[PDB]
RNA sequence: UUAAAUCCUUUAACGAGGAUCCAUUGGAGGGCAAGUCUGGUGCCAAUUCCAGCUCCAAUAGCGUAUAUUAAAGUUGCUGCAGUUAAAAAGCUCGUAGUUGGAUCU
């Protein structure tokens, strides 16, 4: 592996320890190989739907695949890649690469008391895409993911134990189900939470700490 | 919009009232002249004696000749055209032969093959066209 | 007018999804290792668990000082350590919510036979019951799905009328014997 | 973010803009992170400290984003009041 | 028989996994009762 | 041969699609 | 046991190798659980009808018809809509109804 860009210099040689370094300065990932590095051995994709559209030419219609796959490790960070190419075995390689470089932290909550570790939404978030809403309610500890097959599988790629769910509009498009979905879990740490009030103390900024290593 | 007043229940509940009745499905519940011209008179099932056999073609895209029986119904007296599985199970039924008829599947509306026929036929001569059909009984003529 | 009752429960519900690959092998899974007969002694167990979980989150939503959450959850959780699925340190009504269907399935008397040693497998064990060669305290039991207690773990004995037990020979024993 | 053990147990603690208070989200790539330097009192040289302001993407996209390190650089004494 | 066939076919067009087309496309399995 | 019914047909179902 | 019985419970005796003391009912080669199957029957390779095999599901049970509830935020108080898709009155005044600014320790 050759770092071609800044943050793949600062990620090959070991100066960024966690993933969530990146995310806490909203940080843009350009190569599918930094999230490998970090938690790479967990991630597993799903091809949730090929969907060609259909450009007609003068030698025959022309099948363009568009491929949907998403990914997870099943403890907190979750993604969903949209990529079109020709074939099968190549649009589902750009699929998961697009994935890679989505990949989203997940917040989680308690429905109560506050014991353990997290396990629900921290509260109702809604997602949209085209005309498909999806809400995500949480739910006490146990009950299970109370979806539909699509949901049910992006759910428990962002280790969401427990949630209850409802959807309105036209569900039967998998692509808008699965991509409202996803806008509803990306949507929790855009949510702010009263135990989040605090005063946040700035910490220094990872291009700036090592700029003497990426002058050499 | 909705009025949202505290004393608006009379408002509320009468409106409601009346658009009950713009669904075809409550309608036909309630008004009771889906039940008067049902053959069935509100049952599940009919016995009738066999008038004659004929038999119904199919829809355009799938071509077919179906057979079925021209049965008129007792408690009512009203004639209704009833489907039997197959060609071969009509072998079992005669001309003023007592049928035990329920409906095709769909409350009412036909087969998405076959038009016109809404009924099958269950039982003849008080057997079954199951153990008929499959040799486990035999009918009395 | 009659001199009868007319109560009657049903002990399971059929899920609403009847085809779905995910719960088709979660269920078959507990079928496996504890020797069970049908889907119906699953979404038996399944329903038990539930109306368990229903007690507790009514009970939650109750403010902390209310008297009949202090005594409806005292009484659920003696329950539940008294058939032994939960710790002794565990009762409060929050871990009530962190139980399975396995803690429940793990307390059957067929369960308990093939721990205890009295059986060489899962399955073996479920005839050793049927065939009343497994008593309790004092009481022969039929039941695979009797459901131990803590006080009746200890005491599960081995059947003084049955070959395995006291010691008189079954008919297949008695018949061969007879040959020579 | 924290149970009631006292443990804190959550993946990390987003920014806020310094000027509406805002969760800046993880894929919010038009945010950015000013550095603003001292200068000595006597000289005017720099002496290595400094503080930083966040602007969320919201704000920048309206173009608010000018007033908004001015409002704070007015009130941090780094802009003096007869501006 | 000939509807099943322009409807496999049309999901064809979206895409979707469907069985290949034989000789048992459509076939009647056995009388219903 | 003839087919086992009740508890033994799902124990060989259990066989033939998780330990095997 | 019981009014006298029966059933259950308790027990003598006999009672299992293909332990023939033999588990069914439905569905699958167009979507959900499950098919690159076989043999008869005929149209100008495709194709009407019939009998089977293989697999899947629930199981001493499982199909079918009909009524009704949830799915249905397709009767919407919670909680839907009315440009172009079903739908806002040709315009204004107007009883009942519904709703009604601020202010008092």
């Amino acid at each position: 592996w050759m770092p071609v860009t800044k943050l793949g210099r600062l990620v090959k040689d070991m100066k960024i320890k966690s993933l969530e370094e990146i995310y806490l300065f909203s940080l843009p990932i350009k190569e599918s190989e930094i999230i490998d590095f970090f938690l790479g051995a967990s991630l597993k994709d799903e091809v949730l739907k090929i969907m060609p559209v259909q450009k007609q030419t003068r030698a025959g219609q022309r099948t363009r695949f568009k491929a949907f796959v998403a990914i997870g490790d099943y403890n907190g960070h979750v993604g969903l890649g949209v990529k079109c190419s020709k074939e099968v075995a190549t649009a589902i390689r750009g699929a998961i690469i697009l994935a890679k470089l989505s990949i989203v932290p997940v917040r989680r909550g308690y429905w109560g008391n506050k014991i353990g570790k997290p396990h629900t939404v921290p509260c109702k978030v809604t997602g949209r895409c085209g005309s498909v809403l999806v809400r995500l309610i949480p739910a006490p500890r146990g009950t299970g993911i109370v979806s539909a097959p699509v949901p049910k599988k992006l759910l428990m790629m962002a280790g969401i134990d427990d949630c209850y769910t409802s959807a309105r509009g036209c569900t039967a498009t998998l692509g808008n189900f699965a991509k409202a979905t996803f806008d509803a879990i990306s949507k929790t740490y855009s949510y702010l939470t009263p135990d989040l009030w605090k005063e946040t103390v700035f910490t220094k900024s990872p291009y700036q700490e090592f700029t003497d290593h990426l002058v050499k | 919009g909705k009025c949202r007043g505290l004393r608006t229940a009379r408002k509320l509940r009468s409106h409601r009232r009346d658009q009950k009745w713009h669904d075809k499905q409550y309608k036909k519940a309630h008004l009771g002249t889906a039940l008067k011209a049902n053959p069935f008179g509100g049952a599940s099932h009919a016995k009738g004696i066999v008038l004659e056999k004929v038999g119904v073609e199919a829809k355009q895209p799938n071509s077919a000749i179906r057979k079925c029986v021209r049965v008129q119904l007792i408690k009512n007296g009203k004639k209704i055209t009833a489907f039997v599985p197959n060609d071969g199970c009509l072998n079992f039924i005669e001309e003023n032969d007592e049928v035990l008829v329920a409906g095709f599947g769909r409350k009412g509306h036909a087969v998405g093959d076959i038009p016109g026929v809404r009924f099958k036929v269950v039982k003849v001569a008080n057997v079954s066209l199951l153990a008929l059909y499959k040799g486990k009984k035999e009918r009395p003529r | 007018p009659v001199a009868r009752s007319w109560v009657c429960r049903k002990t399971y519900v059929t899920p609403r999804r009847p085809f779905e690959k995910s719960r088709l092998d979660q269920e078959l899974k507990l079928i496996g290792e504890y020797g069970l007969r049908n889907k119906r002694e699953v979404w038996r167990v399944k329903f038990t668990l539930a109306k368990i979980r229903k007690a507790a989150r009514e009970l939650l939503t109750l403010d902390e000082k209310d008297p009949r959450r202090l005594f409806e959850g005292n009484a659920l959780l003696r329950r539940l350590v008294r058939i032994g699925v939960l710790d002794e340190g565990k009762m409060k009504l929050d871990y009530i919510l962190g139980l399975k269907i396995e803690d429940f399935l793990e307390r059957r008397l067929q369960t308990q036979v093939f721990k205890l040693g009295l059986a060489k497998s899962i399955h073996h064990a479920r005839v050793l019951i049927r065939q009343r060669h497994i008593r309790v305290r004092k009481q022969v039991v039929n039941i695979p799905s009797f459901i131990v207690r803590l006080d009746s773990q200890k005491h599960i004995d081995f059947s003084l009328r049955s070959p395995y037990g006291g010691g008189r020979p079954g008919r297949v024993k008695r018949k061969n014997a007879k040959k020579g | 973010m924290q149970n009631d053990a006292g443990e804190f147990v959550d993946l990390y603690v987003p920014r806020k803009c310094s000027a509406s208070n805002r969760i800046i989200g993880a894929k919010d790539h038009a945010s950015i992170q000013m550095n603003v330097a001292e200068v000595d009192k006597v000289t005017g040289r720099f002496n290595g400290q400094f503080k930083t302001y966040a602007i969320c993407g919201a704000i920048r996209r309206m173009g608010e984003s000018d007033d908004s390190i001015l409002r704070l650089a007015k009130a941090d004494g780094i802009v003096s009041k007869n501006f | 028989r000939a509807w099943v066939l322009e409807k496999k076919e049309r999901h064809r067009r979206q895409g979707r996994e469907v069985r290949p087309d034989t000789q048992y496309t459509g076939r009647k399995r056995k009388p219903r009762f | 041969k003839k087919k086992k019914t009740g508890r033994a047909k799902r124990r060989m179902q259990y066989n033939r699609r998780f330990v095997n």
